[PDB]
């Protein structure tokens, strides 16, 4: 009796930095996923545990829609079993992930001529993220024994790095918007369903 | 991609009904919110109601709950607005507007004009608005033409076969309570020229194939 | 239901200036479902902004939308002459329940210009057909707000007059207005003095123009 | 002072195992991106392995499944476990704190790894004797021939580090026997031959061979 | 893997010269290219990071330029302490990959070698072997020709050469040629000589001894 509000995730004016990735919960609604898997707008559309051409045949207890910006060369880390700067320190999918990863080039929206320094990723971290963990700390990173006391310096590094997206960069260094759909089929009743 | 194509203009007499269509192309029809929007002449945009073709439960603005029925047909990707018991006040452009659950953008149709009138095609009477001999506003005189009782729109008004464009105001028409339109065209000129310069207003009404040249002379 | 009130109703600015238009919602509204439209006379509304801040195709970047909760804003950083128009806001959603704001008009700012008033008796040729239309012209005034009252033998008329107004003139930024008084020939020939009184910001005192039926 | 001091390199039979250590001062190994790079003698640089600040590891395809990079915080030490070693893994192995932000990159000075079935053998040290009849322009030459050793390296000093000016310890060449050989020479004023003693100190740690050879005229 | 093509592989330049090295990547690496300096005997030292940025401490005569695939590395005024092998390195695509290296020779005035020949030691001869050493000391340029002559016959196949890396202090090279013989073969000949040809010598220089003479 409700349409799922997927547009406010996919079509939003601005996307989050991956270190601060957004999450919207989708529940008690219906969606025609045909508009999704019949779109040519997508450079990545990989599903795990479900077949993309079958999402209209399944119901789920809960759907989460996570979204962020990375560069093209990093979209391969948004998958189960992957390591790297994004999967280790920014956005991590579990090994038993059931859902879809959707990505598209956003150079025209997220690049700027002087460089867009508003999109950031975490470069320093003492340990890897657990699945679906979000780390928004901007504490100076202590890379030695001496504490940093909020001051950058030797062995004292700002932990985030700006992508500096520029429209003239190569494709793998251009911004890509990503939406991760997590389908949860638990013991609760079936709320998020598909239709024609 | 997505495109909304509405049915053509309608002329309807008071008491009749009208059914406006909106054919959607693009595959976002069923999972969309399809609404109808009205704009009466001189007025703003007014949401009338809407429907989601997946659920078929239409919802209406209070102002329209009685006379408007909004339907949608998934088998032909066409939405419909039917309005009964039409009155002159229902004269407006009706728009279909659509939002897909997958985006925040809105898709609009081109608009459908509905004119409520008992009238058949009729060409205008053209009457002079004679310049005064005493009502001179500071050395300028005003003269014009009253273009009255025609249907449908539009008329064109020129002065002196197009040689007189300066100082001319041709006012938007109004739909009178008779179901016929009426407008004035006026021009301001030097009062000193009223006895030397000829002023003729040329009215053309293509629907009735009517051309009228009215010479406007001082009283 | 939700009510979107726009402010101001008329914005009077010069080209090159910055325009700030407001849209206030009676309740909090999701910023994902707020739109702005531009409309020009004789034209269909043109979508400018959707999702509070996204520009539709072809929209120049001097247009920016912002806001959240109950207060939303359309900013035009430097008006071009094509930017003078009426702007509507719209609350929408994934449910069939939408509302439009009532409109803000962005018009050319100009010095006050008092109207030139003219009154036209009905023509003898129209009286042959049983009707009498009396026309009162207000020529080339600014601002648009004007009062026109018809007095027939010093009796204030109501319900028998219609007004039309021109669009703002591209070259002098003025408006002109016609008020038309319509009586039956029988009613018209019962009375003597026909006057339209005009009130306007540029008139020190209200200007009355009249004629006596039958005089030259 | 930031320091990277490496150890563990030596001669190992093919198929055998070796663990390299990189003991760090001045920063916290377990908190930093760190790598191993190797250089075969006379050749270029080849990346081997990296460990990220948070523990993820990556490897060059030539060593995947055989090498393991690891670290110990209590000893502030980076390791490289090398299994199933091959002849072509012979090289000098450097550890590095990787460049990530400016001012961070630093490499250790390297440890030599030799993969061979050959035996460890210490050198013979023979004198290259000077002669007042072999002088050139008031200059005499003398030295030490350090012959038939395996594996690399040897160190040669003169007069216990007091004689440095004029010393040329030549790079080793592999003989047809599979053994290395080099000379260390020094030029000296010819007037110093009767009066100055010259002793070369040769050390070959793989064989615990320590030789001090007195080099006198004819 | 990304291939880094570095050129030239070697160069020779005078003190004060502008020296430019190029590096070309097989694919777009943005500006994630670093330049290393490796002096003889030492680990590599980072000079330039992210194509154009001078690492802390590094003199201002070093510079770098490039984005995408084509990169350069410049030394404004070459100094004799810049004797080193220079390597490019792309670091943002695993595996990390290096160029082949550019070996840098510093020019100086021609320097003829001092030449010395050493007979085998009595101690070595008791072992059954005889090494004869010819030393060329402190010469420039590196190009030199050393020929063993044994009773005036040219001897090939039983000698090996080793050359030092160029000296940072006087910009010279030194070279050893070692002739190795069985004691029995050594005793088949009388006069052992090395003949040295080099640009600083107007004629070849021959140093010799007679086996069994002192
Ligand atoms: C928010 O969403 C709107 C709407 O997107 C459209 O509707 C959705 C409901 C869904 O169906 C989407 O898949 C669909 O695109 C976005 O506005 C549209 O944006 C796209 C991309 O910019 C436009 O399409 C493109 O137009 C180009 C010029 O006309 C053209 O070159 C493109 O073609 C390319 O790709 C096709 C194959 O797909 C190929 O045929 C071409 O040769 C070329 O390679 C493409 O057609 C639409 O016109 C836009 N529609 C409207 C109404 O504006 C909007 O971008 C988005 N905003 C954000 C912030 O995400
Ligand atoms: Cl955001
Ligand atoms: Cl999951
Ligand atoms: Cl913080
Ligand atoms: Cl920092
Ligand atoms: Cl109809
Ligand atoms: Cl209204
Ligand atoms: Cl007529
Ligand atoms: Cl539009
Ligand atoms: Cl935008
Ligand atoms: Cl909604
Ligand atoms: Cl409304
Ligand atoms: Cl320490
Ligand atoms: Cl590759
Ligand atoms: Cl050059
Ligand atoms: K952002
Ligand atoms: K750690
Ligand atoms: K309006
Ligand atoms: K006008
Ligand atoms: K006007
Ligand atoms: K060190
Ligand atoms: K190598
Ligand atoms: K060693
Ligand atoms: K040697
Ligand atoms: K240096
Ligand atoms: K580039
Ligand atoms: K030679
Ligand atoms: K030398
Ligand atoms: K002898």
């Amino acid at each position: 009796t409700n349409l799922c509000p997927f547009g406010e995730v996919f079509n939003a004016t601005r996307f989050a930095s991956v270190y601060a990735w957004n999450r919207k919960r989708i529940s008690n609604c219906v969606a025609d996923y045909s508009v999704l898997y019949n779109s040519a707008s997508f450079s990545t559309f990989k599903c795990y545990g479900v077949s993309p051409t079958k999402l209209n045949d399944l119901c789920f207890t809960n759907v989460y829609a996570d979204s962020f910006v990375i560069r093209g060369d990093e979209v391969r880390q948004i998958a189960p079993g992957q390591t790297g700067n994004i999967a280790d320190y920014n956005y991590k999918l579990p090994d038993d992930f059931t859902g879809c990863v959707i990505a598209w080039n956003s150079n025209n929206l997220d690049s700027k001529v002087g460089g867009n320094y508003n999109y950031l990723y975490r470069l320093f971290r003492k340990s890897n993220l657990k699945p679906f963990e979000r780390d928004i700390s901007t504490e100076i990173y202590q890379a030695g024994s001496t504490p940093c006391n909020g001051v950058k310096g030797f062995n004292c590094y700002f932990p985030l790095q700006s992508y500096g997206f520029q429209p003239t960069y190569g494709v793998g260094y251009q911004p890509y918007r990503v939406v991760v759909l997590s389908f949860e089929l638990l013991h609760a009743p079936a709320t998020v369903c598909g239709k024609k | 991609e997505v495109q909304l194509v509405q049915s053509g203009a309608e002329v309807k007499k008071p008491g009749s009904s009208v059914k406006v269509s909106c054919k959607a192309s693009g595959g976002t029809f069923s999972s969309s919110v399809i609404s109808w929007v009205r704009q009466a002449p001189g007025q703003g945009l007014e949401w009338m109601g809407g429907i989601i073709p997946l659920f078929g439960s239409a919802n209406y603005a209070q102002k329209f709950q009685g006379r408007v029925t909004i339907t949608a047909d998934e088998s032909t990707s066409t939405a419909y607005m039917e309005m009964t018991s039409l009155r002159s006040e229902d004269t407006a452009v009706y728009y279909c507007a659509k939002v897909s659950q997958w985006a925040l953008i809105l898709f609009w149709g081109q608009g459908t004009l509905v004119t409520v009138s008992s009238a058949s095609t009729k060409g205008p009477s053209v009457f002079p608005l004679a310049p005064s001999s005493k009502s001179t506003s500071g050395g300028t005189a005003a003269l014009g033409c009253l273009v009255k009782d025609y249907f449908p729109e539009p008329v064109t008004v020129s002065w002196n076969s197009g040689a007189l464009t300066s100082g001319v105001h041709t006012f938007p028409a109004v739909l009178q309570s008779s179901g016929l339109y009426s407008l004035s065209s006026v021009v301001t000129v030097p009062s000193s020229s009223l006895g030397t310069q000829t002023y003729i207003c040329n009215v053309n009404h293509k629907p009735s194939n009517t051309k009228v040249d009215k010479k406007v002379e001082p009283k | 239901a939700i009510r979107m009130t726009q402010s101001p109703g008329t914005l009077s600015l010069s080209p090159g200036e910055r325009a700030t238009l407001s849209c206030r919602a009676s309740q909090s509204v999701s910023s994902s479902y707020l739109a702005w439209y531009q409309q020009k006379p004789g034209q269909a509304p043109r979508l400018l902004i959707y999702g509070a801040s996204s520009r539709a195709t072809g929209i120049p970047d001097r247009f920016s939308g912002s806001g959240s909760g109950t207060d939303f804003t359309l900013t035009i950083s430097r008006l071009e002459p094509e930017d003078f128009a009426v702007y509507y806001c719209q609350q929408y959603g994934t449910s069939p329940s939408w509302t439009f704001g009532q409109g803000t008009k962005v018009e050319i700012k100009r010095t006050v210009a008092a109207p030139s008033v003219f009154i036209f008796p009905p023509s003898d040729e129209q009286l042959k057909s049983g009707t009498a239309s009396v026309v009162c012209l207000l020529n080339n005034f600014y601002p648009r707000e004007a009062k026109v009252q018809w007095k027939v033998d010093n009796a204030l008329q109501s319900g028998n007059s219609q007004e039309s107004v021109t669009e703002q003139d591209s070259k002098d930024s003025t408006y002109s207005l016609s008020s038309t008084l319509t009586l039956s020939k029988a009613d018209y020939e019962k009375h003597k003095v026909y006057a339209c009184e005009v009130t306007h910001q540029g008139l020190s005192s209200p200007v009355t123009k009249s004629f006596n039926r039958g005089e030259c």
